[PDB]
């Protein structure tokens, strides 16, 4: 009993040494701490070689004393998979933390498991409509591809994947698994609180019924928690698409902080850091990860991931490597959201896979490529523009810049899932219409047509809805003069009429504060423990 | 050298003791004569090994928990970061100067706490809760860890209180909820702090008309600051009545960097005793980018691999985990909040650094402050374009609400025709227009120090702004104009707009009459 279960030898952070006497786990085991205050489970990470192996702790390690009992579970982390997980909140370890009760597991499966081989791949190169203009027409999603949207901190990465999880996940009709690494607690509750809302999850007894699973990795947890937890929901991925046999929708909020989860990591694992301060490791430790990701012959996983740039950086390694991973990379740049325009995807460098005329049409394709060569010519007449102004370009010039701005305002969109903060209720804007509208811009169909008519609105009809009512309202601004409803005689009570109706409030003057609050005793001396763990004032030597 | 072959010399093979006996009978009278040297050993006490750059290595303490507060003999706190095969590396929450080699480490068996409770409620306290006021230890305190994990996602609730913070151009365009998070980013000396003190100093104003529950609690965490900047702030707080609501955790540049790091986990701590028992605490990190740069300092200094501008790699995680307990709570959890204020100092606005990027994808939205703006006067300097709090919005006062979204709006168009037009001279009278009613707009948002105005003197000011009745107000007097409409209004209205919420048709209509009976300076 003593042999498999070790003690811990050394900790530091979160990254924990335990020595095992005899037979000692194998790399990616699961490790038990006995007596701390919450679960503490360690991920065996490195074998050091004096019969000690190195761990990662997925909670935090403060209280771990240099003796602790450490039990081997003999097999990795475990975590409940099957329609049972429907509906619940998971943690990195596979843990209800929603407070419905305990998970009911048709299986459970370890979270680490090798790619699919290469005769198990599926090539399918179907379009996945999302109803938003600029991603349909630019870099079209395919619907058993790896997804990636790229953005630095505040251009709108998580309202891009919310909108996407408004507009595919309804029509898609398998499950959903949101796997939400290292992003914000409120953002996981909003989600979690608006599927209860729109039934997508279910409480209760309609748990069955429910469509999405989520696991929760979020910024507050440590760095072994958020480097595991994409692969807690890959594992509930895998398992619908490897058992149930069918399509899911998987959506990773920041798959960078699972890379930055073991950056954190690797700097306490004695290993000398690659590039800007990554682990040696991260296109293979990436690589593991995000070739579990994909389309068998068995079934289907449209993946969305988040991707930050740490910077705004597009040449770190970490976007750099994950670029490499995707069909279509949607790239956020921050000068688009600075001009308005949302959703903020950079057009000349958001590709697809699937732009290609053999796979969306030649309509499709030759529209796409014309309205990227106008915005080309654009990017290339900006610098003359911002020194010289428009006075000084060529009437062709002239004709290509009106046209790349009209084209420019036209690729934003207002969202369903934006419109309780901007206020503008949010259109899906169909595949045909936004072919049909953008090649009519290009063409000059709509060189009438001011710039601002462009801006937010879904299809070519609101376009030219919206430039009658701005042209509509360059005369309508006055005749509020009189003949009002509110003069003092319409409806109106007096001003002291009002004031009596005021619910008078009583303020308390005590504050509440010592309710029930315990105040300890604390010492004016520091006390410590002697030898013998015996509380005894700090003693008056130096 | 095999560990097969060096566990094979636990077992005797000897076959010979001619010296086991021979120095067993003279090994202790040798011993003995040497006592005066021997230092007395040490098991479960440490003693310092080395202590350098302010981490000391320490022998022994064997059971030692990681991240625990060590006392060293001296009367200097330490925590226990690593514990390592053959010593402890503890950080010294203090100088290292009076730590020497050969002192006794004394463990305390508690992970590193500060004082929380209703008696820190007034005081002015280091980055490890021990008071610095002068006024006596605390009491009527308890002891609580300063590395407490975040509540999860079942017990939190969105924000829907709505935390007034005094700055109009805050509480009409950047509004902030009450369990929000809300980083206030600006270059060097652009009112970020003032705008923090102004939401302080509301907070006391508010606190005696509210019952008892609905009142905010402050914590100022001054990071990496000056000594005679807190003083000189502990004296605006004393004397404005403030600090009968404020905790003012100070670790200045003069402190240790330990302090630094740790003073906003103590404030944190002493901020969730409010958030934990149903009451509301607000939480100014000031220089959140001056704790960052004292934890590169303890990380470079642990020889930890620098990352990105030098910074470790969990320079996320440390502020992450700091904000994250900026909440909300649900109601089977009292139902308490906490807002966070983070300040980032940014170098010549340049909001693509690294920690301005971190914080930003951490907290919920951002009060960005220009230096184009700072320096013209229009203070605070409020980046409209590029400020947004999308928690805090549709929970904020629902007569600013009706009143400011035209306010957004014709700001926005203010900004595309200065966009436009950076010099004057092609004038399309239209444009001219939404010129004049942006800059009568942006003179009413500006406003002064140290006087934060209710809710309701700020929708009836903006009411009067975002309609008529201030356009025979040029452009200069219009900071008297709107005083003028706050003396000249019949004061019931306030009162009734205080009290429904919203301005109600009668408000409007007795409100559209009470603003035409105004003496305007500008005549
Ligand atoms: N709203 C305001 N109206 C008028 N003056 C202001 C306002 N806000 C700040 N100031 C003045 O501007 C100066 C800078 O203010 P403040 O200290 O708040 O900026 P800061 O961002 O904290 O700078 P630092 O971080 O370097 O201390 C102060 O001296 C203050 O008097
Ligand atoms: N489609 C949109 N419409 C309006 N505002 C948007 C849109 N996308 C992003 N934003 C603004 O950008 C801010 C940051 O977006 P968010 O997705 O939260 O950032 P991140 O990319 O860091 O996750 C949001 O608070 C929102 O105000
Ligand atoms: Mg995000
Ligand atoms: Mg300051």
């Amino acid at each position: 009993p003593a042999i498999d279960a070790g003690y811990v030898s050394q900790v530091i952070g979160p990254v924990v040494d335990v020595r095992f006497d005899g037979e000692l786990p194998s790399i990616l085991s699961s490790l038990e701490v006995e007596g701390h205050s919450v679960r503490l489970v360690l991920e065996v990470a490195q074998h050091m070689g004096d019969n000690t192996v190195r761990c990662i702790a997925m909670d935090s390690t403060d209280g771990l004393v240099r003796g602790q009992k450490v039990v081997d579970t003999g097999s990795p982390i475990k975590v409940p998979v099957g329609r049972g997980t429907l509906g619940r909140i998971m943690n990195v370890i596979g843990e209800p933390v929603d407070e419905q009760g305990p998970i009911d597991a048709a299986d459970i499966w370890s979270i680490h498991r090798e790619a699919p081989e290469f005769t198990e791949q599926s090539t399918e190169q179907e379009i996945l409509v999302t109803g938003i203009k600029v991603v349909d027409l630019l870099a079209p999603y395919q619907r058993g591809g790896k997804i990636g949207l790229f953005g630095g901190a505040g251009v709108g990465k998580t309202v891009l994947i919310m909108e996407l999880i408004n507009n595919v996940a309804k029509a898609h009709g398998g499950f959903s698994v949101f796997a939400g690494v290292g992003e914000r607690t409120r953002e996981g509750n909003d989600l979690y609180r608006e599927m209860i809302e729109s039934g997508v999850i279910k409480l209760g007894a309609e748990r069955g019924n429910s469509k999405c699973t989520l696991v929760y990795g979020q910024m507050n947890e440590p760095p072994g928690a958020r480097a595991r937890v994409a692969l807690t929901g890959l594992t509930v991925a895998e398992y619908f698409r490897d058992i149930e046999g069918q399509d899911v929708l998987l959506f990773v909020d920041n798959i960078f902080r699972f890379t930055q989860a073991n950056s954190e990591v690797s700097a306490l694992l004695g290993r000398i850091p690659s590039a800007v301060g990554y682990q040696p490791t991260l296109a293979t430790d990436l690589g593991g990860l995000q070739e579990r990701i994909t389309t068998t012959t068995k079934g289907s996983i449209t993946s969305v991931q988040a991707v930050y740039v740490p910077a705004d950086d597009l040449t770190d390694p970490a976007p750099a490597t994950t670029f490499a991973h995707l069909d279509a990379t949607t790239v956020l740049s921050r000068s688009i959201a600075e001009l308005g325009i949302y959703p903020a995807v950079d057009p000349l460098d958001s590709t697809s896979r699937m732009l290609n005329p053999n796979v969306i049409g030649a309509e499709h394709y030759n529209v796409a490529r014309g309205v990227q060569k106008v915005l080309q010519d654009y990017k290339n007449l900006q610098d003359i523009i911002a020194i010289l102004g428009m006075d000084e370009l060529s009437e062709e010039d002239k004709l290509t810049v009106a046209r790349a701005r009209k084209i420019q305002r036209f690729l934003s969109q207002p969202f369903q899932v934006a419109e309780v903060f901007t206020g503008t209720p949010g259109k899906y804007v169909d595949l045909a219409d936004t072919i049909s509208g953008f090649q009519g811009v290009l063409t000059g169909k709509y060189d009438d047509l001011p710039e601002m008519a462009f801006y937010m609105v879904g299809d070519i009809k609101e376009v030219k809805e919206k430039a009658d009512k701005m042209a509509k309202d360059i005369a309508s601004r006055k005749e509020a003069d009189n003949k009002k409803v509110s003069e003092e005689l319409k409806d109106i009570p007096s001003l002291d009429k009002l004031v009596s109706e005021i619910k008078e409030v009583v303020i308390e003057e005590d504050d509440g504060l010592e309710e029930d609050f315990k105040a300890e005793a604390l010492s004016s001396e520091t006390v410590v423990l002697n030898e013998e763990g015996k509380s005894v004032p700090l003693p008056k030597k130096n | 050298a095999d560990a097969k072959a060096l566990d094979e010399l636990r077992k005797p093979k000897f076959s010979s003791k001619y010296l086991i006996q021979h120095v067993s009978q003279k090994l202790i009278p040798a011993v003995k004569e040497w006592e005066k040297s021997y230092q007395p050993p040490v098991i479960h006490l440490g003693r310092v090994l080395s202590v350098g750059d302010g981490i000391a290595r320490v022998y022994g303490l064997k059971s030692v928990q990681a991240g625990e507060l060590v006392c060293f003999d001296s009367g200097v706190k330490g925590m226990a970061l690593n514990l390592q095969a053959d010593h402890v590396g503890v950080v010294v929450f203090g100088n290292d100067s009076v730590i020497h080699q050969g002192d006794l480490v004394y463990r305390t068996g508690q992970i590193v706490n500060v004082p929380i409770g209703p008696g820190t409620l007034g005081r002015v306290t280091d980055g490890l809760g021990q008071p610095i006021d002068g006024k006596g230890p605390l009491t009527n305190v308890r002891s609580s860890l300063v590395e407490v994990k975040a509540p999860g996602i079942i017990a939190r609730q969105s924000v829907r209180e709505p935390l007034f913070t005094g700055v109009k151009a805050v509480d009409a365009l950047v509004p902030i909820g009450r369990g929000q998070r809300e980083l206030i980013i600006g270059d060097r000396q652009t009112g970020k702090t003032a705008v923090a003190i102004d939401a302080i100093i509301h907070q006391k104003n508010c606190n005696e008309q509210v019952p008892k529950a609905q009142r905010v609690y402050c914590v100022y965490v001054a990071v990496g600051q000056k000594r005679s900047t807190v003083a000189q702030l502990v004296k605006l707080f004393t004397q404005t009545g403030a600090m009968r609501y404020t905790i003012m955790v100070s670790a200045t540049a003069s402190d240790a960097a330990p302090l630094q790091f740790l003073a906003p986990y103590s404030g944190c701590a002493m901020a969730e005793y409010f958030r934990d028992t149903g009451k509301h605490g607000l939480i100014i990190y000031d220089d959140l980018s001056k704790q960052s740069v004292a934890y590169r300092q303890m990380s470079l200094l642990l020889r930890r691999p620098p990352g990105r501008e030098a910074f470790p790699g969990d320079v996320f995680y440390l502020h992450s985990r700091l904000l994250e307990r900026a909440a909300k709570l649900s109601k089977e959890l009292g139902g308490g909040s906490l807002t966070a204020f983070p300040v980032i100092e940014t170098q010549a606005g340049d909001v693509s650094a690294y920690i301005a990027t971190n914080v930003i994808s951490i907290t919920d939205g951002q009060i960005f402050l220009e230096t184009e703006l700072f320096y013209k006067g229009i203070r605070p300097a409020l980046n409209v374009g590029l400020s947004v709090s999308r928690v805090g919005s549709a929970a904020q006062f629902p007569g600013m609400k009706q009143v400011a979204g035209t306010l957004k709006l014709e700001l926005a168009q203010y900004r595309e025709v200065a966009a436009f037009a950076q010099f004057g001279s092609d004038l399309d009278a239209a444009t001219q227009y939404v010129l004049e009613r942006g800059a009568r707009l942006t003179e009413m948002l500006k406003q002064k120090q140290f006087a934060p105005i209710p809710i309701e003197r700020q929708t009836v000011a903006v009411y009067a702004a975002t309609k008529g009745f201030l356009d025979k107000v040029r452009v200069q007097d219009i900071v008297a104009a709107e005083e003028a409409v706050i003396s000249q209004v019949n004061p019931a209205v306030f009162k009734i707009l205080k009290a429904n919420g919203k301005i109600t048709p009668a408000l409007d209509a007795h409100l559209k009459a009470e603003l035409r009976k105004v003496k305007l300076p500008g005549a």
